[PDB]
């Protein structure tokens, strides 16, 4: 069958079957190119079942055609060409897609988690033709507020891989480690790209209220000062190069992920005013052994991220008074996913039982996957030893020589004093730091770890939890 | 299984460090070597220790200023309250990184007992039972008055934004969702007043002020204070009861009229274009004139530096 | 229950 | 929102005309329960009032309920001589009026008392505890009304009432070691307040307190609904029968003195109690009544619309009043998903230029 792709080939025609609601002039995007490349050389079935092969899933990534329809019928073209360089020169294409439903429509309840727990779902997609989605969601239930959420997604100018977001929130998130809950209510605009080298690439506008209230009895000082009403309008990039091999469970490749997040300085307002990113930069090993050639199964990752938060003062100035940060946007650190070893949120400043942020923060990971005996390498489950350390400090006024006591600003002298200090804090003492072994699953819909975590360095308030612990998600350090 | 390892768990940490220091918010809010008083007011005014403007959160800060507490007052929200709402009082770190439990409203005054800088028992004195019946003049008479003519009146909207919402957020959203809420909770209150309200339109309480009736509630403020000026009038000293020394009555009353007196003593609101006599006016022209210096006594007492406290 | 009417 | 504050006015404690004897007036009140001229205890204490400061034929009495009157609060005053609609007891008194100073405060200090505190406990007893909510007052409710109207008002009734005894921090299954402990919060909560009651002459017999009429009248009316009505939980009338034998005297006496034989003898409109409303009974009449109140309980709308209509209201009472209230303020779906063809044919293709 080889022997028919190395031969030359010159498409001649190619039909779209069933793409009733979407408008031909989103269709010609992805075809034109195919269109345009026809007919260049010899063994052009090389080239051409693989562009074609891009397009399968770049018509699945709008997301419109359910992922079975897609029967491929390419033969040999019937009519005759004159004097055509081989029998198969000519071919004939078409393509059946069945599009998914237009609208979902989807409600429910469950007393099992509440009283009178129910949600409503409803999803309408591919209006006007052009793959925009609307999608609404609302939630009730017992000893909690109604929960909406209306997100009208697009793809921009007929391009699949630059697509526009808004959407409306209102929501209620729940902090049992600062014993408290955050209100939520605002909008969020987003434009999200993925370049051709495999890249993404967001930038996000948000507006959100948030409102610290039901505090816990056992808040702390620190959790009941930062209560109260607070409107954040910030601007935020993410930046994701992933090429992991398998990224839910990487045994070869690197990511890199980056995002950068100002808020309340200059044209945007509100009230907090900070410049926050973080850097997740992430890897993995094979090694090979004698005793096996091919995919031994065992490999060496490891992990490093960084994050710093500096306070901003509000206008277009850079150098100014500055508030210090709330608990809303200080960084939190430890748990199965951030450090494992540790209470979720266990490391970092502890105002009595209540975990408040810090600032600045560096974690840092080294694992190694090794599969069970008498079980092939390709089994989604293996065995992990795995070591973490992380730092979390907040920035303090203590280098300061005076300020008035009346004023809770900081000058812009005095908070780069702040933030020196505390950088330098990382890097003096050996960091909290936790040790263990388990098992991790990768079923591709979440990580699943069963780890046996031991902490050995640790500061004094810092929560490590010595037994077994079960970790969850798609992010892992 | 557990207890062999145990020999082994015990062994982890190998080093423990000393404890994070908090964050610099926390450094200068929380730290503090005197007891403080989360109560309703500005920063300007939490400096000197001046009386809030929540009748609620000063009904508490006179008390503690009349128990001989020393300490120190601080302007917050309900969100923080460890019963919902103001005032409540956290006592001084013993350490940078612990506190004490935090002192309800209810309990202000046996923390007061504890700390003294004595008899603290005429500040919360079971009252005789016909005190019972004045006291109801206070709590609901005059407190619907408040509600009504602060959170309900045109008038002082320019006041209850300066005092209540401006100082939460600068966003106007939210400052106006904000004051949406604080008008919705304080006419739901005056809605269950029997003078005022009463009146019922399905199972959802009244939430309006379209619910409220304007003279029903100012004539009984208006009832109340001449009441409570006769009251006052019958005592051979110079507080309820004969009484030689201020006591929660005192207190109760004076969280009241001295608000009254202060944001509500205008000439704006007697002008003949309301055709009303301001709250303000009404507690200076009751009976005699007793309310008035009882407030300014009052103040004499718990306050004693302080000056301009006209209006 | 989850009801389900998908159209 | 305009929702919120003080009505404004053409060009806001306007005060209600004086009242001048002669001129007839209607005084709407719930229907009698209990053997009782009525059910609620302001709607009692107002009817106690006029039977003893106002002749026989000066006054009438109008069986309603709060759908049927603009002001949409039991009890309301109709002075038809100036066609002026007052609602509340405290406003109808003030309305109908012509030491004394201490005898004055006394008079007031008691009767925002009775309301502030008094009110919540008989609520307790007569609405909070479902055992005489299912066997005593609601048949007393529905009894006096209109046949689709007991399934929309009684439950408002109850909703205000639990809101109103909801300071008190008991609840339900107080009304029955877990009961012991139910039980002492009752006396307790009882006592809290008759202590304060008993302080006072109510019988006007000499000694103790003296106080005007006026509020005489308003403790009958929280009084006689907590001692007459039988209920399957006596616990409030066994604590005022045996604890404050003084304050049971006053309420025999009393209504034996203003309410002989079943109170029947009150100028009912029509000449009876259920004829009165009859005015108000039309089928048209009833049924807008009814909608008004299912709208409601619509989750979204339904809240609009009560803050709209109790507005409209508010205008018409304050119109009465002689005020001058200033005026308030008050295809596409079918082109998508329909009518338009899709945007494209089932069938597209495309081949190599020429
Ligand atoms: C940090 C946030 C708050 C905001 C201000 C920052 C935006 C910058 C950093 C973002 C916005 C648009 C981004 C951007 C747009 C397009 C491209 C073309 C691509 O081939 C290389 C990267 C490049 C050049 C990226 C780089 C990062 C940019 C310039
Ligand atoms: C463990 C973490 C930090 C992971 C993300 C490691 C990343 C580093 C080591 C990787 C990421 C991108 C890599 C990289 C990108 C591009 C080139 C150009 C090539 O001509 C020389 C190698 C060089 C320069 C390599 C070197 C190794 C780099 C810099
Ligand atoms: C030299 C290039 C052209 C080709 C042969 C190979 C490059 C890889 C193997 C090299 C290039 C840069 C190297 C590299 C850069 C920096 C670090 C950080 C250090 O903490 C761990 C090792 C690590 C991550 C090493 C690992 C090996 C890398 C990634
Ligand atoms: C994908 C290929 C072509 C090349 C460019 C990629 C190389 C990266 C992803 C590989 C090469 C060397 C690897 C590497 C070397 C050594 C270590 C030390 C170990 O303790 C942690 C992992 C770490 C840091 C890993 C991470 C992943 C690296 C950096
Ligand atoms: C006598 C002197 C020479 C001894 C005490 C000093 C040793 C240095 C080299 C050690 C001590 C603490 C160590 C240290 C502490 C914490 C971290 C954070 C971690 O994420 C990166 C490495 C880093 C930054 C390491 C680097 C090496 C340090 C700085
Ligand atoms: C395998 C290498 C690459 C790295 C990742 C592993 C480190 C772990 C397993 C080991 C190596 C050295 C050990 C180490 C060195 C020295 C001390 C000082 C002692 O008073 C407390 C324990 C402590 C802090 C331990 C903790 C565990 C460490 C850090
Ligand atoms: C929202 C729901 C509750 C609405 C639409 C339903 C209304 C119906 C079921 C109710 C409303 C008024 C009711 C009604 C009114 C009066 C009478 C007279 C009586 O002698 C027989 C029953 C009868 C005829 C009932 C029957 C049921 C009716 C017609
Ligand atoms: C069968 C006839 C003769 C008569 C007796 C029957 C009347 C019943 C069935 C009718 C009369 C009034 C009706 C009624 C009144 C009001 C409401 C409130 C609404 O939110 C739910 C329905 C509900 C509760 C309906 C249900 C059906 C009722 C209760
Ligand atoms: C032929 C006669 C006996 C019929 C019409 C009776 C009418 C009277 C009893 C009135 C009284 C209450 C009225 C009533 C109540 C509530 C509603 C709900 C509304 O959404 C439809 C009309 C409906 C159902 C009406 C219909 C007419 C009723 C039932
Ligand atoms: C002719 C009828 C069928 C037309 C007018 C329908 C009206 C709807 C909008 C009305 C009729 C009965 C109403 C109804 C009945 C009972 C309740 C229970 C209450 O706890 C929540 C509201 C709820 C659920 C309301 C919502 C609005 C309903 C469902
Ligand atoms: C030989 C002496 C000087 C050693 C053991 C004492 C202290 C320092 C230098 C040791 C103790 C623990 C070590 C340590 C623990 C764990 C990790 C995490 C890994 O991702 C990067 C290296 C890092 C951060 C190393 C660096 C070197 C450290 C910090
Ligand atoms: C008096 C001056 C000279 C002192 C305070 C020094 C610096 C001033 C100018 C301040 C003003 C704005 C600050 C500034 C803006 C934004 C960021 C992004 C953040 O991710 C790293 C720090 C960084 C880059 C800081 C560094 C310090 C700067 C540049």
């Amino acid at each position: 069958l080889d022997e028919h792709i190395l031969t030359p080939a010159s498409i001649s025609t190619l039909e779209v079957h069933g793409a009733t609601n979407t408008r031909r002039s989103l269709l010609d995007q992805i075809f034109k190119p195919v269109l345009e490349d026809t007919a260049a050389a010899g063994t052009t079935l090389g080239q051409v079942l693989d562009r074609v092969g891009a397009a399968t899933k770049k018509l699945a990534r709008f997301d419109i055609f359910k992922e079975e329809g897609f029967g491929v019928f390419l033969s040999e073209a019937a009519p005759p060409q004159s004097a055509p360089p081989t029998d198969r020169t000519d071919l004939d294409i078409s393509i059946r897609v069945k599009e998914k439903s237009r609208l979902v429509f989807s409600a429910g309840t469950d007393f099992g988690n509440a009283e009178g727990s129910a949600y409503t779902n409803a999803v309408v997609r591919n209006i006007f033709g052009g793959a925009e989605t609307l999608t609404v969601n609302a939630s009730t239930g017992t000893r909690t507020r109604s929960a909406y959420n209306a997100t009208f997604s697009t793809p921009i100018n007929g391009n699949p891989d630059l697509r526009l977001s808004v959407e409306a929130l209102r929501s209620a998130t729940q902090k049992p480690w600062a014993s408290h809950e955050e209100h939520l209510t605002g909008a969020n605009l987003r434009l999200a790209w993925l370049t051709e080298k495999g890249d993404t690439h967001a930038l996000a506008y948000s507006s959100v209220w948030r409102q610290l209230t039901g505090l816990a009895p056992t808040a702390s000082p620190t959790v009941r000062a930062d209560a109260g009403d607070s409107l954040k309008s910030s601007l935020t990039h993410t930046f994701t190069r992933d090429r992991r091999d398998n990224p839910m469970l990487p045994q070869s490749g690197y990511l890199f992920r980056s995002v950068s997040e100002l808020a309340g300085w200059g044209p945007l307002n509100g009230d907090v005013s900070f410049a926050k990113t973080e850097v997740e930069a992430s890897g993995a090993l094979p090694v090979a052994i004698p005793g096996l050639a091919g995919k031994s199964g065992v490999s060496v990752g490891g992990g490093l991220r960084l994050g710093v938060l500096y306070p901003l003062p509000l206008g277009y100035s850079l150098t100014g008074a500055a508030q210090p940060s709330r608990i809303n946007d200080r960084f939190q650190l430890g748990g199965p996913n951030d450090v494992r070893g540790f209470k979720i949120g266990g490391l970092g400043p502890h105002d009595g039982v209540d975990a408040v942020g810090g600032d600045v923060f560096a974690a840092g990971s080294v694992n190694a996957l090794l599969p069970l005996p008498r079980t092939g390498p390709d089994s989604p489950l293996r065995l992990q030893l795995y070591a973490n350390a992380g730092r979390l400090v907040a920035l303090n006024s203590k280098g300061t020589d005076k300020e008035g006591k009346e004023g809770l600003a900081m000058d812009s002298a005095a908070v780069f004093k702040g933030v020196k200090s505390a950088v330098g804090k990382l890097t003096n003492g050996i960091p909290s730091l936790a040790a263990g072994v388990g098992l991790v699953y990768a079923h591709p819909v979440a990580r699943f770890e069963l780890n046996f975590s031991l902490p050995l360095v640790l500061r004094r308030g810092e929560e490590g939890r010595k037994g077994l612990q079960v970790g969850v998600g798609i992010s892992f350090l | 299984i557990p207890r062999p390892l145990q020999r082994l768990f015990d062994y982890f940490p190998l080093r423990i460090y000393e404890p994070n220091e908090l964050p610099e918010r926390s450094q200068q809010l929380t730290s503090g070597d005197l007891p403080t008083l989360y109560v309703f007011s500005t920063d300007s005014d939490a400096r000197l220790g001046l009386p809030s403007f929540n009748p609620g959160c000063l009904k508490w800060q006179t008390l503690l200023r009349l128990a001989n507490l020393d300490f120190r007052i601080l302007p917050s929200t309900n969100h923080s309250s460890p019963t919902g709402s103001l005032p409540f009082l956290l006592p001084p770190r013993t350490s940078p990184t612990a506190s004490p439990a935090p002192i309800p409203a209810s309990g202000l005054l046996s923390f007061a007992r504890k700390n003294p800088w004595l008899d603290l028992g005429h500040l919360d004195a079971d009252l005789p039972p016909r005190a019972q019946a004045y006291l109801a003049l206070i709590t609901h008479s005059l407190r619907n008055a408040w509600l009504c003519a602060l959170y309900l009146d045109p008038t002082h909207d320019a006041l209850l934004r300066r005092l209540y919402v401006d100082p939460a957020s600068s966003s106007r959203a939210v400052r106006a969702a904000l004051l949406h809420q604080l008008r919705r909770a304080a006419a739901e209150q005056v809605a269950t007043a029997s003078s005022g309200g009463g009146k019922i339109v399905s199972l959802a309480p009244v939430d309006s002020a379209d619910g409220i009736d304007e003279e029903a509630v100012y004539r009984s403020a208006r009832d109340a204070l001449d009441a409570l000026a006769s009251l006052l009038r019958e005592s051979e000293t110079a507080w309820f009861f004969g009484t030689e020394r201020p006591g929660s009555f005192d207190a109760a009353l004076f969280s009241y009229t001295h608000l009254m007196v202060e944001y509500m003593s205008e000439e704006e609101d007697t002008e003949s274009a309301k055709g009303r006599v301001s709250l303000g006016r009404m507690v200076k022209e009751a009976g005699n004139g007793e309310l008035a210096e009882h407030r300014e006594r009052m103040l004499g007492v718990a306050w004693p530096e302080w000056d301009g406290y006209r209006r | 229950w989850n009801w389900s009417k998908s159209f | 929102s305009s929702a919120w504050s003080h009505p404004q006015f053409e060009k806001s404690a306007w005060s209600h005309p004086q009242f001048e004897k002669g001129g007839a007036v209607q005084l709407h009140v719930w229907g009698p329960a209990f053997g009782l001229p009525s059910i609620d205890a302001e709607c009692l204490a107002a009817i106690a009032y006029l039977a003893q400061t106002l002749g026989s034929a000066d006054y009438q009495l109008i069986q309603s309920s709060p759908s049927a009157v603009p002001t949409q609060h039991l009890p309301t005053l109709y002075d038809s001589r100036t066609s002026t609609w007052i609602g509340g007891f405290t406003s109808i008194t003030a309305h109908l009026h012509t030491t004394a100073a201490s005898a004055t405060a006394d008079g007031t200090a008691y009767t925002a008392f009775l309301s502030a505190h008094a009110a919540p406990l008989l609520a307790l007893s007569l609405y909070v505890s479902s055992a005489n909510y299912g066997a005593a007052t609601r048949p007393a409710y529905s009894a006096v009304l209109p046949l689709p109207l007991p399934w929309t008002e009684p439950p408002a009734v109850r909703a205000a009432m639990a809101r109103r005894a909801a300071h008190l921090g008991l609840s339900s299954l107080d009304a029955d070691t877990p009961e012991q402990k139910s039980r002492i919060r009752l006396e307790e909560a009882a006592r809290e307040v008759l202590d304060v009651l008993a302080e006072v002459d109510w019988a006007a017999g000499g000694g103790g307190r003296q106080v005007a009429a006026e509020v005489r009248c308003l403790a009958f009316g929280y009084l006689a609904l907590m001692l007459l009505p039988d209920v399957p939980r006596p616990w409030l009338r066994e604590i005022m029968e045996g604890r404050y034998p003084a304050l049971c005297t006053f309420v025999r006496d009393f209504r034996a003195r203003v309410f002989p034989q079943g109170g029947k003898l009150l100028p009912w409109a029509d000449g009876g109690a259920q004829a009165s409303a009859s005015a108000s009974a039309s089928a048209s009449a009833v049924a807008l009544r009814f909608v008004r109140a299912v709208m409601a309980e619509v989750p979204l709308v339904g809240e609009w619309w009560s803050r709209w209509w109790t507005a409209r209201k508010k205008r018409e009472v304050l119109a009465s009043k002689g005020a001058k209230p200033a005026p308030s303020n008050d295809g596409a779906g079918v082109f998508f998903y329909r009518g338009l063809p899709p945007f494209g044919e089932a069938v597209q293709v495309w081949r190599k230029p020429v």
